[PDB]
C-alpha cells in the first residue's frame, strides 16, 4: 500500500508475477553454502510445496 | 586564436616552476631562490602575475593519446585560465580526433631554444592546416559552424521570403532592413558592392552596359544574391573571389584549400577565425532542434508495408503446404524486404521537407547521413543474425515508434558483433601502423634533383564517351602532386613545362588539348646515389609547396596508410553459404 | 557489481582466450543475460548483468519465468524454464495484446521458437509466453525511460554510465522514469528498512528508535559522512515523522542517491536544446550558474590517507607537535600529541599530523657545518618525515581516529601507533566536469554562463541546460527528445476528462488522467507512452500562468536570447531531462610535473598521479615527431627532460641561473641495456671511426 | 601498378582517400632485394636474399674482374621479413623479433652503422631527418658589418 | 604580441628552407641569450640584440625579429 | 519624424508582482530595452544574506547536531535560501536559540536592530524533546553570488563555517513587446516587462537600482565624449 | 560594494568616418547590456533626414526606361538613396535637378533649396548620351531611425513620383564585439570593442554622445519609481 511513493504509471499491461528478490542470487547461494537454517527452512518449504530443491547444504 | 591553448592555474603554475622561479627572482619579488620556492609553493598572487608574464611566448605541445598521424602533436600559445581543464580550438578538435564526451591531453614543453624554436616554425598550430594523408584541409571541421555557414548561405523557400524582390543600396541598408525584419536572411535581392570587391569568377564577362569601356573586374557591380552570401564573402579577405553558391561542406572545403593555396598563413588563420565566429553565430540563429514532431513517419509507410505483408504471409500459406522449399522462401522473403526497406526509403526522402532540422544538418554535412534518419524514420530493414546470418522477418517499425521486445533483442544481436569488430579493427589497425612505420624508416629525401629523365606512365584521362574527352574520376590520388619528367608537345608546342607539381589548371588544359597519358616522375624510377631526391617525390602534400631536403617521408608514409584502418571497418555482409569463394 | 556474471577468471575464459563467438549475444540470451549492458572495454560482452526475472537452477543453470496457455488461453500459472527446456516448446511475446476475455484478442501473434527462430503462427498453438516485457533487461537498462527508441549502442553506454552518479547534498527522484526504481533502491543494502511493524518514537540524524507492539524497542544507527570505496559520502536522511505507523519492510531513512525510497543518482534540470556560440561544440554541455549558486550539482568527497608511528632498527618513530626544522605558525591547528584538530581546513603542504625520525648517521656538509656555526643551530639527529596533504587538494577534517600499540588495541608488527584521519570537501559543478544524461549523451562541461546570459522561456524561466542538437541524430537516440518532452509534460500537469479521445480512453481507462503539477510519472522500459499520448497530453497540458501554455503542440518553445535580447527566429524544443554527474571529475584527472619522482632500476620518471608521474612519450609521439623533421625536441625529449642523471641537475641549474641550456649526453636505459647485453655474453662495445671512442 | 591500385580500391571502398606516393616508398621498400641465381662466379651463396645495391656492386665488381655476372631474379616479400633482413641489427632488434636478430647480429660479428632513425633514437644521437642534417646544423651566424655601424 | 606575430612566409623565403631557418633562428637565440647572460665578462665576440627589446623577452622572440628585418646574415661552412 | 519621448507607468499584480509598461519606443527597440534592464535586474541589487555561521558542539559543517533530524549541511542549505533586509553596511550578528520540541524556523531567529528577516513561514528544523539548537549567524550585505570560498576570513575560529550566500532579491523577469496603435509605418512598439521579487524589497525600488546602474553607465559613456 | 575599476570610454580612429570605442575593464557580463543598447539605439535612436520620393520627368511607375540616359531607372534609386542630405525643415520640402547636354550629372550640380544641405557633391548621379534632357525633382524629409518604402498614393497624384526606401540613420553599421581581459588577478572582466562606420555628415563620437544621451534619459525615466544608490567610482 503505502510501500514507495505515488509515482503515475503509463503502463498498459499488467504484469501478474513481481520482481523477486534482486540480490537473491548471492544471498541464496551463501544461504545454501552455510547451510543455516535459512538453507533449511527453504528446502523444507520447497518439499513440502513439491519444488526440487538440493536438500544436502554445501 | 587558432594557436591559443588555454592551461588551467594550476598546471601552468608547475609546468613552469624554474622559470617562475627564475622571474621571481629577478624582479626581487622573492629575496633568494629557496624563499622563491616557498611563495610558489604557497601559491600567492604574485606568483600568478608572473606566471601570466612568462608563461606568454613559449610554445607548448598539446598531444593526444593515440597520436595516429603527425597532426597528433601540435603546438600551441598557452594561456592561463581558470578552471581545471585546457580549453582548446574547436578548429583543431578534429585534426586530433578529440571529442569533447571526456578526454584527456597531454601537455609537454619544449626546453631548449632549438626546441622551441622548432615549437615556434614547425610544430605550430596555425602551420598544419592541410592533412598530409591527401593534401586536403582537415582544420575546417563541421560539427556546428558548417550548419550556420550552411543556414547562412541557403537559397529560397528555407522560410517565408518576406522582403523578396528588392535591391538595397549597399550591404549595410541590408543588414539595416535585416533587423527591422522586412527582409529575411534567405531572399533573393540586387545588392551592390563598393570599390575593390572582386566579383564572382563567372560573372567577369557579364558586365554593365556602356558605349564606353568598363572593367567591373575590381569596380562597382549589382549582383543578384542574398544578404546571406554577403556576409559570408565579407568574412573571406576582400581580393577573394565572391561566391554566389551554397556552401555546405564540400565546396566550404574547396574555399578552404583555394585560400590555403593562393594566400599567406596568416591570413588563412584570420579567415577560418572570421569562418568560425559566423559559423558560431549563425548556427545559434539557425534555430535547428529536435523534437517528437520534427520527425514525422511518412503517411504511405503503413499502407505499403502491409500490402507486402499481405503478399508475405500469402507466401508463408503457400509454403505450408510444401510447395516451396525453406531456403527457397527464406531467399524470396529476403528480396521482397529488400524492396520494401528501398521503396519506403525513397518513399521517407520525398516526404521530409528542406527546412526540417534534420534536412538541414545532414544535407549540409554537418553530422548524419541518409541511413540513419532513413531508420530513424523509416523501419529499420534487414539486420543480420548472429555469425552473420539474414533473419527472415525484418523489423518493420522505426526509432521513433519504439522497437519491439524481440526486435530489439535481435538488433542488439548486430550492434554488440559491431562493438568487438571496432575494437578488434582498431588493435589490427595498430598493429599495421607499427609495422609500416619500422619498415619505411631510413628513406629520407638526401638530394635536392636526380640524376635520370627515366619517368612513370600514367592514366590522365580514361572513359572518354564518344566524341569527347573526360578525365579520370580519380585523377588526384593519382597523378596530382608529381613532378613531370619530361615536356609534352600536342600541337607542336611545349603544354606543360618540365618538372612542375600540377593542379587544376595544368590539368584541364592538359585534357582540353586532348593527351591520353602522361609521364610523370616519381620515386620507383627515382636513380639517387643516396636515398630519394625531393623532385621524384614531388610536392609535399601537408605545405603545399616542393618537399624540403631532409623531411622524413617514410613516417609520414606510414602514418598516413595507418590512419583509417580504424576507420575502414568494412566486412562481407553475409559469407553466403559458401567458404574460399 | 552484485549481479554481473564475469566470464573471466580460474579454470575458465580468459582475456586472451576470447573470442568472436563467445562476446557475441545468443538467441539464448533472453531472461537469462542482459545483451544490453557490459563493460565496452576490451572485455566487451565477456561480463554481462544477470536478467531482472533470472533465477539460478541449482545444477548452476539459469532459469527465466513464463506464463502458462492452454487452448488459446493464457494461464495466471508460471513455469520456470532452463536454456535447454525453453527449446523445446514454442515461446510468445509479452507485448502481444490480449482481448477482454482472456483468449488472444488476434489470431496473428508474434512468436519465437528454436534456434531463435521469429516466425508467427496464429491461432492457438502456444504453451508459454513473458510474463513482463522487461524480462530480457537487466536492472540498470531497466532504469533507462524509453529504452526502446535508443539504439541498442546509446543504451549500452547509458547502462554503463548510470553506474557512476555520484550522490548528491540533495537528492530527488526522477520526473520520468521507469516504475521499478523502488524495487532497486528498496533491496539495495543502502536504505535502511523497519523490520517491526510500530509507532516511531524517536527520530534524530544520527538514530532513530521504533517500539514494535509487542514491546521490543529497537534503534537503527544512521551512518553519516562515512567514506565508502569510492571516496564519497553515505549520508543518510530520515523521512519518518515521530508517531507515524510503520509496516514490516518500510523505509525509513535514504541512502545515498536516494530520495523516499526511491532511486535518486542525479537531479532533472530544464533542458533547451540549440548550439550556443560553440561553447556545446562537439557534444560539450552548457549550464547556468544556477546549479553552482543553488548546489543542484554538488557532491561530498571524503578522502582517507594514513601514517603510522613504525620502530626501525635506529629506533622507534615519534607522534609529536615537535617536529624539527620547521617554522611555529605551520604547527598551529595541531593537537596535543601531533594531530590536526577536527574541523580545521587544510590545503596542499598543510600537516596533517607530525612524525619525525627516531635519528639517522648525519655527516654534517661543510657549507651546512659553517651556517650551523653562524646562525647557533642545532641539526640534531632527528628528522622531519611528518604526513603533509598531497599536492593539489582542500578541505575540512572531520574525524581522526588513532590506535596505539600500548594500548588494547592490537596492531601489525612494528607499528606502534596508527593514525587515520578524514578530509571532506563539497566539490561543486565546475568546467571540465563530466556530466551525462540516461541516454548515454555525456560531455564535459565548457562554461558556466550566468543566469541572465541562459535564453529564458516566455515567463522568465532560464534554462538550466544546453546541448548540442546534433548529437541526437547521428548518436540515434531519439529517445532522449521524447523524455525531454515528458518531462515537460510532468512538471505541468494535465487535466483529461470527457474528452472522447483515443489516447484519452487509454489515459482514463489506465488511470493516469488528472494529474497534478510536480508529481512524477512512470514509463516502463518497453511498455512506455505512446507518441500519441504524448502530443495529446502537450494540447492538454495545465496553464502555468495568465491561462495559456508555453509549449507549442509541436513541444517546442519561444527562446529569448538572454545575451542579444531578441526572441530567437523560431521555437526551441524545450524540457526537463535527467542529468548525472559521472564520477570522471577534473580535479582527480589533472596533474603536472616539473620534476618529481624517479624510478630505480632504469632513471626515467615513474608513473601515476600519486606519484607526481610525468606522461609517457610512447613510441607514436617519436613517430610524429620525426615526420615533422624535429630533431632537436626530440634529442631534448629523450635525453634531458628524462634518462640522463647529469643532465637534469645541469638544466635545472641553467633554467634556475637563466644560462643557456647544455648539451645532452647519453641516455641511462642505453647503458643499462648495453650491460644487459653484455651479461648476455655479448662483447656489445661502442667504437669510433679511429680506433676506440670517447664517452 | 597490381599493388597500389588493389590497395588503393580497398581503402576506396569505404570511402577515404590517400595519395598513391604514399603507397609507392613503401612497395619500393618491398621489392627492393633481390634473390641471388647461378652463383657461379660471383662466389657468395645461390638462392638467398640480396639488397639491389649490394647485386649491382657485386655485378660490377665482377664483370671488371672479367667474370662472368651472377644471375638474379626480383623477389617481392613482406614489410616484416624486409624489416628483420636489414643491415641494421639494432632497428631490427628493436622491432618486434629480439632472440633470434641479436643471436645472428652476435654470429656474424656485424658492426651496426648509426645511419637511419630508430637506432638513432635509441642512441638518443640526433636523428638524421630535419634539423638533424649535417648541411642544416653546421652554419654559423653573424650580422653585417652595417649592422655594427648603425650599433 | 603573439606566436605568429611574425609571419612565416618572409622568414621562409629569406631562408630558402624551413628547417635550416629553425636551427639558424635557434643559434641567434642561443648568441643572445648567451649575451644577456654575461652578467660583467663583457666579451667582444658576443653581440646584444640589434633590434629594440622588451624589458623582459624571450631571446628566440628578438632571434626571429632580426631574421624578419633581415639584417642578419648566415654563411655555412 | 514624430517625436515621442518614453514614458514609464506601473501597475502591481500581487504584493511582490509588478508589470511596467513603457509606449513609445521605436521599432525593434523595446526588446533590447527590456533584456538589458533584465540583465541588471538579476545581476546587480543591493541585498542582504548570510555569510557565514557558529554551531556550539560543532566544528565542521559536515558533522550533526544532536536533537536535530536534519544533517547540519541540510541547515546550510536551509538557511541559504533565507532572505533578509540588512541596513548596516558592516557585519550583523544574528542568534538562534530553540530548545524542546518542535519545529524551529525563520520566526523564532532574533532580529538584530535594522535586520530583519523577511520570510517568517520558512521551516528551518525541527528538534525533539530532547534536542538543543544554538547558532549564530553572520549577515553581510552585497550583489551577486558569492561562494563560501571567498567568504573565509577568519582561521583560528574553528566553530565558525562559511556558506554560499545569494544577495540578488530578484526572482524572475519577462519582457514582451506589441505594436501601438498610431498609424505610422514605424510601429511603435510597447514594451511591458514584469518583474517578481523575493519578499526583501518592493520591485519598484529594484528597478530603480537597476535603473540608477544603467543610467550612470551611459552617462559614463556620453560624458567622457564631447 | 563599489565597482573595483570604474569604465572610461575611449576612441581608436583609422579613418574620418570609421571609427573604434573602447570601454575598459567592466563588471560581470555588463558587455552584452551596454553593447547591444548601445548598438540599437546608436542605429535607431539618432534622427536624421533623406529622400523619400522620386519624381522622373516624362515616365511611368511601371515605364522603367528613361529616355535620354543611359543608366536604368533602379541604378537611380540606389544612387539617390546612396546620397546623404540633411534637413530640419521638419516636413516634406522638394528639391529640383534640371540638366540637360551629354555628359555627367553630380550631386555637386543639384541645387538645393534654402534650409537644406547636400553634405556630398562628388556622388556622380547619372550619364547622359546625346542630348542629355534630364529633369528631376526629389522630396527630402527628416525623420528617426530607419523606415521600408511604403506606397502613399504619389504614384496616383503623380505618375512619374514613385517611392524609394531611406536611410534615416546618420550611422550605417555598428558592429560590437565583447572580449574578456585580466585585472587584478582576476579575469572577469569584459572589454567591450565598438566599431561604428558612420556616413560623411555626422561624427561617429558625436552620434554616440547623442546617443548615450537619449539612453540615459530612457533609462533615467526608471529613477521616478524611488531613489535609490549602486556603488560606482
Ligand atoms: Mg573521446
Ligand atoms: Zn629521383
Amino acid at each position: 500500500a503505502s510501500t514507495a511513493p505515488l509515482r503515475i504509471s503509463f503502463a498498459k499491461i499488467k504484469e501478474p508475477l513481481e520482481v523477486p528478490n534482486l540480490l537473491a542470487l548471492q544471498t541464496e547461494s551463501f544461504d545454501w553454502l552455510l547451510g543455516n537454517d535459512a538453507w533449511k527452512a527453504r528446502v523444507e518449504s520447497a518439499l513440502e510445496s513439491g519444488q526440487d530443491v538440493p536438500t544436502k547444504s554445501g | 586564436k587558432l594557436h591559443q591553448c588555454g592551461l588551467p592555474k594550476a598546471m601552468a603554475l608547475e609546468l613552469f616552476k624554474p622559470f617562475v622561479m627564475k622571474r621571481l627572482v629577478d624582479l626581487n619579488h622573492a629575496q633568494n631562490i629557496k624563499s622563491a620556492k616557498r611563495m610558489v609553493e604557497r601559491g600567492r598572487t604574485v606568483v600568478y602575475d608572473v606566471l601570466e608574464e612568462v608563461i606568454a611566448e613559449h610554445p607548448v605541445l598539446l598531444n593526444r593519446a593515440p597520436t595516429l598521424h603527425r597532426l597528433g602533436i601540435q603546438a600551441f600559445e598557452p594561456q592561463l585560465v581558470e578552471g581545471k581543464a585546457i580549453q582548446i580550438h574547436p578548429l583543431v578538435c578534429t585534426a586530433f580526433n578529440a571529442d569533447f564526451d571526456g578526454d584527456q591531453m597531454a601537455v609537454h614543453l619544449p626546453l631548449s631554444a632549438e626546441a622551441q624554436a622548432e615549437a615556434r616554425i614547425l610544430m605550430l598550430s596555425s602551420n598544419n592546416i592541410l592533412k598530409p594523408a591527401d593534401g586536403r584541409p582537415v582544420t575546417m571541421p563541421t560539427q556546428d559552424m558548417v550548419l550556420g555557414l550552411f543556414f547562412l548561405t541557403t537559397d529560397s523557400e528555407g522560410r517565408s521570403p518576406k522582403g523578396e524582390g528588392r535591391a538595397f543600396g549597399s550591404s549595410a541598408e541590408a543588414i539595416m532592413a535585416f533587423d527591422a525584419g522586412d527582409l529575411t536572411l534567405q531572399a533573393k535581392i540586387d545588392i551592390r558592392f563598393p570599390v575593390g570587391t572582386i566579383p564572382p569568377r563567372g560573372f567577369e564577362p557579364p558586365a554593365r552596359e556602356e558605349g564606353e569601356p568598363e572593367w567591373q573586374q575590381g569596380d562597382t557591380f549589382t549582383l543578384k544574391t542574398t544578404l546571406g552570401r554577403a556576409l559570408f564573402n565579407e568574412l573571406l579577405p576582400e581580393d577573394y573571389p565572391f561566391v554566389d553558391y551554397e556552401v555546405g561542406k564540400k565546396q566550404l572545403s574547396e574555399i578552404v584549400n583555394d585560400l590555403a593555396e593562393r594566400y599567406p598563413k596568416v591570413i588563412v588563420a584570420a579567415t577560418l577565425d572570421n569562418l568560425k565566429a559566423a559559423g558560431f553565430f549563425w548556427a545559434t540563429r539557425s534555430g535547428v532542434t529536435v523534437a517528437i514532431s520534427d520527425i514525422v513517419v511518412p503517411d504511405a509507410k503503413k499502407e505499403i508495408v502491409k500490402g507486402y505483408e499481405g503478399q508475405d504471409e500469402k507466401v508463408q500459406k503457400q509454403y505450408e503446404r510444401g510447395l516451396i522449399t525453406k531456403e527457397e522462401r527464406t531467399q524470396e522473403l529476403i528480396a521482397i524486404w529488400t524492396k520494401a526497406t528501398n521503396e519506403v526509403a525513397e518513399a521517407m526522402n520525398d516526404n521530409f521537407p528542406k527546412t526540417n532540422p534534420v534536412s538541414m544538418m545532414v544535407n549540409s554535412g554537418a553530422r548524419g547521413n541518409m541511413m540513419q534518419m532513413r531508420q530513424i524514420a523509416g523501419m529499420r530493414g534487414l539486420v543480420s543474425n548472429a555469425k552473420n546470418e539474414t533473419i527472415p522477418r525484418p523489423i518493420k517499425a522505426s526509432f521513433r515508434e519504439g522497437l519491439s521486445v524481440l526486435e530489439y533483442f535481435i538488433s542488439t544481436h548486430g550492434a554488440r558483433k559491431g562493438l568487438a569488430d571496432t575494437a578488434l579493427r582498431t588493435a589490427d589497425s595498430g598493429y599495421l601502423t607499427r609495422r609500416l612505420v619500422d619498415v619505411s624508416q631510413d628513406v629520407i629525401i638526401r638530394e635536392e634533383d636526380c640524376g635520370t629523365e627515366r619517368g612513370l606512365k600514367l592514366p590522365i584521362a580514361t572513359r572518354d564517351a564518344d566524341g569527347t574527352l573526360r578525365k579520370a574520376e580519380d585523377v588526384e590520388t593519382s597523378v596530382y602532386a608529381r613532378m613531370l619528367a619530361e615536356d609534352v608537345v600536342i600541337d607542336g608546342k611545349v603544354i606543360a613545362p618540365a618538372n612542375v607539381d600540377l593542379g587544376d589548371v595544368l590539368i584541364d588544359a592538359l585534357v582540353a588539348h586532348g593527351v591520353e597519358e602522361v609521364k610523370t616522375r616519381s620515386i620507383l624510377t627515382c636513380e639517387s646515389q643516396v636515398g630519394t631526391c625531393a623532385m621524384c617525390y614531388g610536392r609535399s602534400l601537408a605545405t603545399g609547396k616542393l618537399v624540403d631536403i631532409g623531411e622524413a617521408v617514410g613516417i609520414i608514409a606510414a602514418q598516413s596508410i595507418g590512419e583509417p584502418g580504424t576507420q575502414l571497418t568494412m566486412r562481407t555482409f553475409h559469407t553466403g553459404g559458401v567458404a574460399g569463394d | 557489481h552484485k549481479r554481473r556474471l564475469n566470464a573471466l577468471g580460474p579454470g575458465g575464459l580468459s582475456r586472451e582466450r576470447a573470442g568472436f563467438e563467445v562476446r557475441d549475444v545468443h538467441p539464448s540470451h533472453y531472461g537469462r543475460m542482459c545483451p544490453i549492458e557490459t563493460p565496452e572495454g576490451p572485455n566487451i560482452g565477456l561480463i554481462g548483468s544477470l536478467a531482472s526475472y533470472g533465477r539460478i537452477n541449482p545444477f548452476g543453470f539459469i532459469e527465466t519465468p513464463y506464463r502458462k496457455v492452454v487452448e488459446g488461453q493464457v494461464t495466471d500459472d508460471v513455469d520456470y524454464l532452463t536454456a535447454d527446456e525453453e527449446d523445446r516448446f514454442v515461446i510468445a511475446q509479452a507485448n502481444a495484446a490480449l482481448g477482454d476475455d482472456m483468449r488472444f484478442a488476434e489470431a496473428r501473434v508474434l512468436v519465437r521458437r528454436r534456434g531463435g527462430e521469429v516466425d508467427y503462427v496464429p491461432g492457438d498453438d502456444v504453451d508459454y509466453m513473458d510474463v513482463s516485457p522487461r524480462q530480457m533487461v537487466s536492472v540498470a537498462t531497466a532504469m533507462i525511460p524509453f529504452l526502446e527508441h535508443d539504439d541498442a549502442n546509446r543504451a549500452l553506454m547509458g547502462a554503463n554510465m548510470m553506474r557512476q552518479a555520484v550522490p548528491l547534498i540533495k537528492s530527488e527522484s526522477p520526473l520520468v522514469g521507469t516504475g521499478m526504481e523502488y524495487r532497486s533502491a528498496a533491496d539495495a543494502g543502502d536504505v535502511v528498512k523497519a523490520e517491526k511493524a510500530g509507532v516511531v518514537q524517536e527520530v534524530s540524524a544520527d538514530y532513530i528508535t521504533t517500539t514494535n507492539d509487542d514491546g521490543t524497542y529497537i534503534t537503527y544507527r544512521l551512518a553519516k559522512f562515512s567514506r565508502s570505496n569510492q571516496g564519497t559520502s553515505v549520508n543518510q536522511k530520515v523521512i519518518v515523522a515521530e508517531g507515524d505507523r510503520i509496516i514490516e519492510g518500510q523505509v525509513l531513512a535514504d541512502g545515498p542517491a536516494t530520495e523516499n525510497g526511491e532511486m535518486a543518482l542525479g537531479k532533472n534540470l530544464l533542458v533547451a536544446f540549440m548550439p550556443w556560440e560553440g561553447h556545446n561544440y562537439e557534444d560539450a554541455i552548457i549550464l547556468s550558474q544556477r546549479l553552482v549558486q543553488d548546489d543542484v550539482l554538488s557532491s561530498i568527497h571524503i578522502e582517507e590517507h594514513e601514517v603510522d608511528a613504525r620502530d626501525t632498527k635506529l629506533g622507534p618513530e615519534e607522534i609529536t607537535r615537535d617536529i624539527p626544522n620547521v617554522s611555529e605558525e605551520v604547527l598551529a591547528d595541531l593537537d596535543e600529541r601531533g594531530i590536526i584538530r577536527i574541523g580545521a581546513e587544510v590545503v596542499a603542504g598543510d600537516i596533517l599530523v607530525g612524525k619525525v625520525t627516531p635519528k639517522g648517521e648525519t655527516e654534517l656538509t661543510p657549507e651546512e657545518r659553517l651556517l650551523r656555526a653562524i646562525f647557533g643551530e642545532k641539526a640534531r639527529e632527528v628528522r622531519d618525515t611528518s604526513l603533509k596533504v598531497p599536492h593539489g587538494e582542500i578541505g575540512k577534517v572531520i574525524g581522526v581516529r588513532v590506535f596505539d600499540r600500548e594500548e588494547g588495541d592490537e596492531l601489525p608488527p612494528g607499528v606502534n601507533q596508527l593514525v587515520r584521519v578524514y578530509v571532506a570537501q563539497k566539490r561543486k559543478i565546475t568546467d571540465g566536469d563530466k556530466l551525462a544524461g540516461r541516454h548515454g549523451n555525456k560531455g564535459v562541461i565548457s562554461k558556466i554562463n550566468p543566469i541572465e546570459d541562459m535564453p529564458f522561456l516566455e515567463d522568465g524561466t532560464p534554462v538550466d541546460i544546453i546541448l548540442n542538437p546534433l548529437a541526437v541524430p547521428s548518436r540515434m537516440n531519439p529517445g532522449q527528445v521524447l523524455e525531454i518532452h515528458l518531462g515537460w509534460l510532468a512538471s505541468r500537469g494535465w487535466d483529461v476528462s470527457g474528452l472522447a479521445e483515443e489516447w484519452a480512453q487509454r489515459l482514463q481507462v489506465i488511470g493516469a488522467d488528472k494529474v497534478e503539477p510536480g508529481t512524477n510519472v512512470a514509463t516502463p522500459v518497453f511498455d512506455g507512452a505512446r507518441e500519441d499520448e504524448l502530443a495529446g497530453l502537450l494540447q492538454h497540458t495545465i496553464p502555468n500562468r495568465d491561462g495559456e501554455r508555453m509549449v507549442l503542440p509541436s513541444g517546442k518553445a519561444r527562446l529569448f536570447d538572454g545575451r542579444s535580447g531578441e526572441p530567437f527566429p523560431e521555437p526551441i524544443s524545450v524540457g526537463y531531462m535527467y542529468i548525472l554527474k559521472l564520477h570522471h571529475l577534473v580535479d582527480d584527472k589533472l596533474h603536472a610535473r616539473s620534476t618529481g619522482p624517479y624510478s630505480m632500476i632504469t632513471q626515467q620518471p615513474l608513473g601515476g598521479k600519486a606519484q607526481f608521474g610525468g606522461q609517457r612519450f610512447g613510441e607514436m609521439e617519436v613517430w610524429a615527431l620525426e615526420a615533422y623533421g624535429a630533431a632537436y625536441a626530440l634529442q631534448e625529449l629523450l635525453t634531458i627532460k628524462s634518462d640522463d642523471v647529469t643532465g637534469r641537475v645541469k638544466v635545472y641549474e641553467a633554467i634556475v641561473k637563466g644560462e643557456n641550456i647544455p648539451e645532452p649526453g647519453i641516455p641511462e636505459s642505453f647503458k643499462v641495456l648495453i650491460k644487459e647485453m653484455q651479461s648476455l655474453c655479448l662483447n656489445v662495445e661502442v667504437l669510433s671511426s679511429d680506433g676506440m671512442s670517447i664517452e | 601498378v597490381h599493388l597500389v591500385g588493389e590497395v588503393q580500391k580497398v581503402y576506396n571502398s569505404q570511402g577515404v582517400s590517400i595519395h598513391d606516393k604514399h603507397i609507392e616508398i613503401i612497395i619500393r621498400q618491398m621489392l627492393r632485394r633481390v634473390t641471388i641465381i647461378e652463383s657461379g662466379d660471383a662466389e657468395l651463396l645461390p638462392g638467398e636474399l640480396v639488397e639491389r645495391t649490394k647485386f649491382e656492386t657485386e655485378n660490377r665488381r665482377v664483370v671488371q674482374e672479367g667474370g662472368h655476372p651472377a644471375s638474379g631474379r626480383p623477389q617481392l616479400m613482406g614489410i616484416t621479413k624486409a624489416s628483420l633482413a636489414t643491415e641494421s641489427w639494432l632497428s631490427a632488434a628493436s622491432f618486434q623479433e629480439t632472440t633470434r636478430v641479436l643471436t645472428d647480429a652476435a654470429i656474424n660479428a656485424k658492426s651496426d652503422s648509426l645511419i637511419g632513425l630508430k637506432e638513432n633514437v635509441i642512441i638518443g644521437k640526433l636523428i638524421p631527418a630535419g634539423t638533424g642534417l649535417s648541411r642544416y646544423r653546421n652554419i654559423r651566424v653573424e650580422p653585417t658589418e652595417e649592422a655594427k655601424a648603425a650599433m | 604580441e603573439g606566436i605568429i606575430n611574425p609571419p612565416i612566409d618572409e622568414l621562409l623565403e629569406a631562408t630558402d628552407s624551413k628547417y635550416s631557418l629553425v636551427i639558424y633562428a635557434a643559434k641567434r637565440a642561443r648568441q643572445i641569450n648567451a649575451y644577456y647572460s654575461q652578467l660583467g665578462e663583457g666579451l667582444l665576440e658576443y653581440v646584444g640584440p640589434l633590434v629594440d627589446t622588451h624589458v623582459h623577452e624571450k631571446p628566440l622572440s628578438i632571434a626571429l625579429r632580426e631574421i624578419n628585418a633581415g639584417l642578419l646574415t648566415s654563411e655555412a661552412i | 519624424l514624430i517625436a515621442q519621448r518614453p514614458s514609464l507607468t506601473e501597475e502591481v499584480v500581487d504584493e511582490f508582482r509588478s508589470r511596467f509598461v513603457i509606449e513609445p519606443l521605436e521599432p525593434g527597440f523595446g526588446y533590447t530595452l527590456g533584456n538589458s534592464l533584465r540583465r541588471t535586474l538579476l545581476s546587480s541589487i543591493p541585498g542582504a544574506a548570510v555569510t557565514s555561521i557558529r554551531i556550539d558542539g560543532v566544528l565542521h559543517e559536515f558533522t550533526t547536531v544532536p536533537g536535530v533530524k536534519e544533517d547540519v549541511t541540510d541547515l546550510i542549505l536551509n538557511i541559504k535560501q533565507l532572505v533578509v533586509s540588512s541596513e548596516h553596511d558592516e557585519p550583523v550578528v544574528m542568534y538562534l536559540r530553540k530548545q524542546g520540541p518542535g519545529l524551529v524556523t525563520a520566526a523564532d531567529i532574533a532580529p538584530p536592530a535594522g535586520v530583519e528577516v523577511h520570510n517568517p513561514d520558512l521551516v528551518l528544523a525541527t528538534l525533539n524533546g530532547k534536542g538543543k539548537l544554538e547558532m549564530e549567524l553572520t549577515v553581510e550585505r552585497g550583489r551577486g553570488y558569492v561562494s563560501a570560498v571567498q567568504n573565509k576570513q577568519v582561521g583560528q575560529e574553528i566553530g565558525r563555517i562559511p556558506v554560499d550566500s545569494i544577495y540578488s532579491p530578484v526572482l524572475k523577469v519577462t519582457y514582451k513587446v506589441e505594436a501601438t496603435r498610431v498609424e505610422q509605418r514605424t510601429d511603435f512598439d510597447k514594451l511591458i516587462v514584469d518583474v517578481e521579487t523575493k519578499q526583501a524589497m518592493r520591485p519598484r525600488d529594484a528597478m530603480a537600482s537597476a535603473g540608477k546602474t544603467l543610467v550612470e553607465l551611459f552617462g559614463l559613456a556620453r560624458e567622457l565624449n564631447i
